[PDB]
């Protein structure tokens, strides 16, 4: 019998219960966006998780938005371009979380979000 | 007779109904179909002088088409058209009263089932619809790219409110998005609702603070009266929690619509449970198909709706799941879609699969419903040999492994067992779940 | 099995239900009735450790009587007793949710009909009932 | 006569009453018993024609059994049965009006006492009962496995609201669960209620933050009018504190029931004080036994009730403490239980012992009441030579030592003094308390 | 005259005003559960006390729930089994509080809670 840990394993929604994705595995998830005709975009943050500081009415949370890294990569056909930008963020913000999101211009919404980098030490 | 009008061109404002009609011996389909039309509209046994004070033709239901049912020599689908003016705006209650209020007792019929309704845009635009709907819900909860996961707390009755909330915290902290109140759990001697709401709120906020992900518990607002139902939603609102629940068939459509409006006005998600549906929707020859009850819910309003287990007929389920989620659904008899249905941008409802499912079902469920679904366990979390939090983690891991594999281009229908087996190598929680439940 | 209890004496506070039960071929009447009782109350598809935090016997529906139906073959009347504590006072909504919310969909039944309910005084006294009723109206 | 029906079989819906009847000389028990029955029901001095418009038999109280009282040659217990239809649902007020409203003035009686009532389930189910009750209260306060501890602030009148709250903080911080407003403390010239509520809230929150344990002060909401009573509860609600208080006999049952409902709707615990009870319940020959007033409180609603000092008759106390706490209580004449009483899952009330008790009483009190009790000091904390916080600590230590010893299998009735003496060795606070109070 | 301390003696409800219980004394309290036919269970936490962060309405507090260690020990007849698990928690979570609770399957509630281990340093 193992006890589920109570610390050190805060989560980032989809795919964050998997072992951290290798470069190969990340590339395949970005390729899924491209094949789906969804637009990749990077976000980053120094704060990893949801909280409630400014209001606490139903459906209001803080920390849902992170900060956009540059612009959505419209017309990206090469997953390696996305992974390269992840390294650029890591370079400029060594202790930031980075996630990859995806925009569906057909149902007009954000439709993907998954963690690409977590600072170790966190 | 005069109510069978096979040359009638349906109007884009008509409500259309497809009835599966089983007439008594000696009753041809045409007067059975015409009787359905007249009996669910203007038909009355003797003539009356007040008919001459109006133009009855304008309010006649018409049977405009009849087709045989495959495998039956005494069953037909009869299509009936009802004018827009018959119906009170914004009232599912009146729509059912007008269409299914009387005709199911007609003596010339052995049995009658309502299979489908064409809800025209002119009529559906008079309804609020879902308080939020699929897209808004994903944005509010910050949850993308996978089915949502839930667990129903058991035993439904037995626990103190505190022990109940304990089980909720342990499920949520292990990786489920939601926990749920059993349909029977409203307010009862050993667990009064307000106590349950306080302890479940403590649990929601403890698990959210621990994991960093948004959590909820479907707090059941179903009650004996409208005043009590709303008192329950008002306290959920005070507590700031994200979602409440209603049993829409046993509470009823007038109450449901009231609650859907309250939830829109106050930012609450609304989880809909379909208790009692099989009293109405089970038998193929009599009653109403669930796709009718599903359309009615989308109109009255809910953000989730229980939609089965798919573990009935695949094609029929896929059919009404589209009717629940999509903006435009083309007629498709193989999938039980009798009418083209255009929702003119009314939000969709998230279908919820529940009932006896465990980790080995995850590939099939993910493949059937795709991302916009809630997979609801209840036995498959609380039955894990290491307890609730590991049971939740096992389900969350299995799901994310299936999603990762699917996104990579792997076929979930053929490779699901291998996908799950590969995840067991690095997830001891999943490995443990996989040896208790077997396939 | 454990939900068929033909020697059970009903309590004056129990809600009693009479179901017309049509089992699938090969499903014995006693199993069907037990299933109707287990599926309209506590029946859960796997064991859960939380059952050990309470006494489930207290909340079990029990099938306490079964009998064949003359006019038919493969139809039985099954009687089910539900404890008072299952039900929200004054709520017909909860009464129906609790008794007919789930069992009509059970695979091992071809068909199910609820024919009657014994509403005990201890439960009906929690309801207003008619705003006026026959005598006041006259 | 016609109201003495010794062959009557009581109905499971009847309210039954056991009256201790002392007739005038020359009045046999049977017409005394029959007079009680007729006078507390349908009896009237002259015949009336309207009787023929109904069936009076259906509303007759009946005396159905008579037994002699031990040690008395002119006192009998007369049992009377009243039909369910006599009583307004949910109203303790009407139950007392109907049963004890008139008969105590009957001239053929020298004296009359109501000893017990059998409240049938059909009738008790029409009442809310305790806003929370024993189990919910322990879960809310996160307090298990021991009696709760309180202290009443003294002097009752004298202090400024601020000086009053100071004493509360010092008691609470030393290890008491609660402090309490004296029954007399409502709102008065030198301590207006709202001022007292603010300073007691500051004290509750300071002591809770200091100790890490949940704290409360029984804030007295007893008032001259319903409007004022509720204004007081509303402010307690605003402050977010856990518990309020009511004097249910002097405020009265209509007001108490109103307050119990407010407390259910707002999550407040309700501490009930029994001021004036001995005006009614002291004399063995006339009035009402406290077990009647206790059942009535459980129905009207309260989460705690003052139940004595047991430092009266042990067996009678144990009797009505069971009637207050348990779900099912069998008839037991040795314990003053005249009727089997089934509460069909109405929550129980925590009995509160108070009145002149100190650390040396702790073994006896723990043994008599067990865990589900409040031990309420008032002199035994504020009389400690080192002040309130050490006095509280002395009581908390004594209690926990008794609980530890009991759980280990030691006999508290025989070993209590040794248990306390052993704790004095490591607790200087307890040692100090033990030399002032002596036994 | 001694002054009751204002710091360093935060409490954990029942039995926490006693000197910390020895292994012998703890065993006897667990035996009391077993004899009573109550089910023992361990809980643990990195936060020891009640607080109010997410709501402050009457009867709402945070920090009442701790985290369950494994599962309730149904059918435990040997107190030493419980004390051994306490050592397992201490091993995996050196700076966690641990308490022993007890479930009464007859009155259907939790009915016991007492502290087994407090991290020193706290
Ligand atoms: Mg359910
Ligand atoms: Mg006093």
């Amino acid at each position: 019998m193992q006890v589920w840990p109570i610390e050190g394993i805060k989560k980032f929604e989809t795919l964050s219960y998997l072992p951290p994705l290798s470069t190969e595995a990340l590339l395949k998830q970005v390729d899924y966006l491209i094949r789906s005709k969804w637009v990749p975009c990077l976000e980053f943050s120094k704060v990893g998780f949801i909280f409630r500081e400014h209001n606490a009415s139903p459906g209001y949370y803080d920390g849902r938005y992170w900060t956009m890294w540059k612009l959505p990569m419209f017309g990206c056909t090469d997953a390696t371009q996305v992974i390269n930008e992840v390294e650029e963020v890591k370079k400029e913000y060594p202790d930031a979380y980075v996630r990859i999101i995806g925009f569906d211009n057909m149902r007009q919404v954000q439709c993907v979000s998954f963690i690409a980098f977590k600072p170790p030490g966190c | 007779l005069t109510y069978y009008t096979p040359e009638y061109e349906t109007k884009d404002t008509d409500i259309l109904a497809a009835f599966r009609v089983s007439p008594q011996p000696g009753v041809p389909p045409e007067e059975a179909g015409a009787a359905v039309a007249a009996e669910s509209s203007t038909g009355t046994w003797t003539t009356v002088w007040t008919d001459g004070l109006t133009s009855l033709d304008r309010y006649k239901g018409r049977c405009y088409h009849i087709e045989p049912v495959a495998g039956e020599d005494s069953q037909w689908i009869c299509y009936v058209a009802y004018p827009l003016d018959l119906f009170e705006e914004g009232s599912v209650t009146n729509m059912f009263t007008s269409i299914v209020g009387n005709v199911f007792g007609f003596k010339a019929l052995r049995a009658l089932r309502l299979e489908d309704l064409r809800i025209p845009p002119t009529y559906s635009k008079t309804f609020q619809g879902p308080p939020h709907g699929i897209q808004v819900e994903r944005d509010k909860l910050n949850k993308y790219g996978r089915p949502l996961l839930g667990c129903t707390i058991k035993p439904k009755l037995g626990l103190s409110a505190k022990n109940y909330g304990r089980a909720c915290y342990e499920c949520l902290r292990g990786g489920l998005d939601f926990t749920k109140d059993d349909e029977n759990v409203n307010s009862q001697p050993f667990m009064r609702w307000r106590d349950r709401f306080v302890f479940c709120a403590e649990a929601i906020y403890k698990s959210q603070a621990e994991t960093g992900e948004i959590k909820g518990h479907y707090l059941n607002a179903t009650a004996g009266t409208c005043e009590e139902m709303i008192k329950r939603a008002v306290f959920a609102r005070e507590l700031g929690v994200p979602i409440v629940m209603h049993d829409y068939l046993t509470g009823g459509f007038t109450a449901n619509t009231t609650l859907a409006h309250y939830c829109r006005d106050n930012g609450l998600l609304l989880h809909i449970h379909r208790a009692m549906h099989a009293v109405i929707d089970r038998q193929k020859n009599h009653g109403m198909h669930f796709r009718v009850l599903a359309k009615a819910l989308r109109m009255s309003g809910g953000d989730h709706i229980h939609s089965g287990t798919v573990v009935g007929e695949r094609e029929m389920t896929l059919g009404f799941v589209d009717l629940l989620r999509d903006d435009f659904i083309e007629k498709d008899r193989a999938r039980g879609i009798f009418f083209t249905q255009d929702w003119v941008s009314m939000p969709g409802v998230i279908p919820v699969a529940s009932g006896g499912i465990h980790v080995w079902h995850m590939p099939a469920l993910t493949e059937i419903f795709g991302d916009d679904s809630v997979l609801q366990f209840g036995g498959g979390t609380l039955g894990h040999p290491w307890g609730n939090a590991p049971g939740a983690a096992a389900n969350r891991v299995a799901l994310e492994a299936c999603v990762q594999a699917r996104n990579e281009g792997r076929d979930l229908a053929r490779e699901g067992n291998e996908i799950i087996r590969a995840a067991c190598k690095w997830s001891p929680e999943l490995a443990a779940a996989c040896e208790v439940w077997k396939a």
